[PDB]
């Protein structure tokens, strides 16, 4: 009650949540992901023992596929 | 046979007749250009390079 | 031979020193030898503050040469703290092989 | 100058495509330079500290 | 902060690996059709009344 209050206002019963939870389907999971991974720069860390970590020309370019 | 039907080889088939058609496509226009083909070198005339 | 005319031959020591540019890139004398096999096995008998150190020293000052810059100034190694810290682990393993081949022979 | 022409032909063929090869290489190979520093252009912005 | 050519172009046809590949044989469809005359006209402007294209207008259809 302490975050859901000081973060937006108005706690949103269960049913509130549950109802947005039956407009979810293929093509909007489709959508979202295409926007948010596809052809974009992450960010990377690691910690030892790592020699076989592929660079970062190798790690980029597996974030798209060239068939499509 | 058994071990490919359902609906799930016939969605991916109707998901890359796209991978499939734009391959035949490239392919069957290069097979044009790589033998000198006159053929279909004429049904656009817009590539003259037959000098 | 001489002594009193060496102190003419003592400069020359510095002026080779300064003409090989190894002191430039930042490294000692000891980090540029040619390790044939009884170089392997000296190096191998290190302590491990000064194998990494070794390590270090290498890895900086070969990447300035793919940028092809060098260090500043006041950073070069100077000519009299210079260390020859593998000249004792080294006269030891030729030591040692001279004596397995009087053995055979003889 | 007839009897030049006899002795080689192909001059006057010759002087054009050594023409029509400049023009159109001098303008694709400043391209690959620059896909080259892309891929090299990952490698030259590290730093590499020591903390024994 | 306004955008330039590149923003657009890149959601236009180049953000797909379907379009891409296509619009690299475009250009060469357009260099054939610009090419030839841009280098012709040069050369031939170069060296003039020297050809036979330049003298066969004494011995042409009579």
């Amino acid at each position: 009650i302490g975050r859901s209050l000081l973060t937006y206002g108005r706690r949103i019963p269960l049913a509130e949540w549950e109802s947005r939870i039956a407009e979810v389907d293929a093509s909007v999971v489709r959508e979202v992901c295409s926007k948010y991974f596809y052809d974009q720069c992450p960010a990377v860390a690691g910690l030892g023992p790592i020699e076989q970590l592929p660079d970062y020309n190798r790690i980029r370019s597996g974030m798209f596929w060239l068939r499509f | 046979l058994s071990r490919f039907l359902g609906p799930r080889y016939r969605e991916l088939a109707r998901n890359w007749i796209p991978t499939a058609s734009m391959w035949g496509a490239v392919g069957a226009v290069g097979l044009v250009w790589a033998t000198d083909w006159r053929l279909i070198l004429d049904w656009v005339p817009y590539i003259n390079g037959k000098f | 031979a001489v002594a009193a005319s060496s102190k003419w031959l003592e400069g020359i020591r510095k002026w080779y020193y300064n003409a090989a540019g190894f002191n430039k890139l930042g490294l000692m004398r000891d980090d540029t030898i040619y390790e044939d096999d009884d170089v392997k096995e000296a190096i191998r008998r290190l302590p491990e503050n000064l194998y990494n150190d070794r390590v270090f020293r290498i890895k900086r000052a070969l990447d300035l040469t793919m940028r092809q810059q060098i260090l500043p100034k006041e950073q070069w190694t100077k000519y009299e703290e210079d260390k020859f810290y593998l000249e004792p682990y080294l006269k030891e393993v030729i030591r040692e092989r001279k004596e397995r081949e009087e053995w055979a022979k003889k | 100058t007839f009897l030049r022409w006899a002795s080689e032909p192909e001059h006057d063929h010759r002087k054009r495509m050594g023409l029509k090869m400049l023009m159109m290489m001098g303008l694709l190979l400043p391209l690959v330079y620059a896909m080259k520093r892309h891929k090299w252009s990952v490698l030259k912005s590290r730093k590499l500290a020591y903390r024994p | 902060a306004a955008p330039t050519l590149t923003a657009r172009l890149y959601s236009l046809l180049f953000r797909r690996t379907s379009t891409f590949a296509l619009t690299i044989a475009v250009g060469a469809l357009f260099f054939e059709r610009a090419f030839d005359q841009g280098a012709d006209a040069i050369y031939e402007h170069i060296n003039q009344g020297k050809l036979w294209k330049h003298i066969k207008h004494k011995y042409e259809n009579k």
